[PDB]
C-alpha cells in the first residue's frame, strides 16, 4: 500500500488483516506469506498487534526468534541454529545470507568475500557472487566488485530490515555522526573567520602601509 | 559477449582467472576474448597481462564519495523510506520517534 523502501507492498495490510483474522495454522500461512518480505524481515510496528504477538510465543515463537533474527540475528546465526528458528526455503535461507551481509557491507567499506564465504557458510566464487550479484541486483548495493582488496565496493545500501530497537544507538550514532560533520565545518568557519578576515586585516594594514608611504 | 558484457557492467576488476572461470572459460581465453571485446570497445576498463587481471575502470574516490555524500543525504531520505517500509511496528513506532520526536 504505502511505497518507500520495503517488501511487496501488499504485506503491510496483508498481514495486518491476515493476523486479524488468520491465526493458529492461519497465523502460520500469515507467517510462511510474510517469509518472503525482504525490505520487511522485522515488524516493530506490525507486531504491533496482539496477533502478531500470539504468533510470536504461539505456535510460532520460533518464528517470533526468526523475526528477531531479521531484527538482530543473522543467517549464520541459523547455520549455528539450524533448529531453532522456523523452515525457510532455500531462496528465503539465501535471504537471511543477505541479512546477514547487507548488516556487514553496512559495517564495513566493503566486506571481504571469504568473510561471508565463512560466516554465511559460503563455499566457492560462483554461488558466492552469485548470491552478491542477486544482492546487488535487488539494488541494496552500489559500489561494485571489490575483488582486489577480496570485498565488494559500496557506494550505497538500501534498508534491510526494521531491526528491532537499535533505536537508542541508532539515534545516538547520529547525534555521533551529526556533531562529527558539525564540528569539521565550524573548525572551517572559523578557520574562516581567520582567513579573510585575516584578509581584513591584512589588506587594511598593508593599504595603511601604502598610504603613508607618501607622506 | 552479453556474459562478459554483464559482468562488465557490475565490475571494477576481476583475474583472467576469476572471469573465466566466471564464465565457464579458459583464463587466457578470458583474457583473449575480453581483449577482443575491447577492442570492440563494448568492454572498457584496463588490462594487466601480467598481474593476470582485466581490471575494470574502477572509478571510485574521495570525489565520487562526495557524491556519495549528497547520495548519503538521499540516503538519510532513505532511511525515512526505511521508517516509513521496512516493518510496520517499526513503521508507526519509527514515523513516531525519528520524525516526530
Amino acid at each position: 500500500m504505502a511505497g518507500e523502501q520495503k517488501p511487496s507492498s501488499n504485506l503491510l495490510e496483508q498481514f495486518i488483516l491476515l493476523a486479524k483474522g488468520t491465526s493458529g495454522s492461519a497465523l502460520t500461512a500469515l507467517i510462511s506469506q510474510v517469509l518472503e518480505a525482504p525490505g520487511v524481515y522485522v515488524f516493530g510496528e506490525l507486531l504491533e498487534l496482539a496477533n502478531v504477538q500470539e504468533l510470536a510465543e504461539g505456535a510460532n515463537a520460533a518464528y517470533l526468534q526468526l523475526l528477531n533474527l531479521f531484527a538482530y540475528g543473522t543467517y549464520p546465526d541459523y547455520i549455528a541454529n539450524k533448529e531453532s528458528l522456523p523452515e525457510l526455503s532455500t531462496a528465503q535461507q539465501n535471504k537471511l545470507k543477505h541479512l546477514t551481509i547487507v548488516s556487514l557491507a553496512s559495517r564495513m567499506k566493503c566486506i571481504p568475500y571469504s568473510v561471508l564465504l565463512k560466516d554465511l557458510e559460503m563455499r566457492n566464487l560462483r554461488e558466492l557472487e552469485d548470491l552478491i550479484i542477486e544482492a546487488v541486483y535487488t539494488d541494496i548495493i552500489q559500489g561494485k566488485l571489490d575483488q582486489r582488496n577480496q570485498l565488494l565496493e559500496v557506494d550505497f545500501c538500501i534498508g534491510r530490515d526494521i531491526r528491532k530497537k537499535d533505536l537508542s544507538a541508532i539515534a545516538r550514532t547520529l547525534q555521533e555522526w551529526c556533531v562529527g560533520c558539525e564540528v569539521v565545518l565550524s573548525g572551517i568557519e572559523e578557520q574562516v573567520s581567520r582567513a579573510n578576515q585575516h584578509k581584513e586585516q591584512q589588506l587594511g594594514l598593508k593599504q595603511q602601509i601604502e598610504s603613508e608611504v607618501a607622506n | 559477449e552479453h556474459n562478459l558484457l554483464s559482468a562488465s557492467k557490475l565490475y571494477n576488476n576481476i583475474t583472467f582467472e576469476e572471469l573465466g572461470a566466471l564464465l565457464e572459460i579458459p583464463a587466457a581465453k578470458a583474457e583473449k576474448i575480453a581483449s577482443q571485446m575491447i577492442t570492440e570497445g563494448r568492454m572498457n576498463g584496463f588490462i594487466d597481462q601480467i598481474d593476470g587481471i582485466v581490471h575494470f575502470e574502477t572509478r571510485e574516490a574521495l570525489p565520487t564519495w562526495d557524491k556519495q555524500i549528497q547520495s548519503l543525504c538521499f540516503q538519510v531520505n532513505n532511511l525515512l523510506e526505511k521508517i516509513s517500509q521496512t516493518a510496520p511496528e517499526w513503521t508507526a513506532q519509527a514515523m513516531e520517534a525519528q520524525m516526530a520526536q
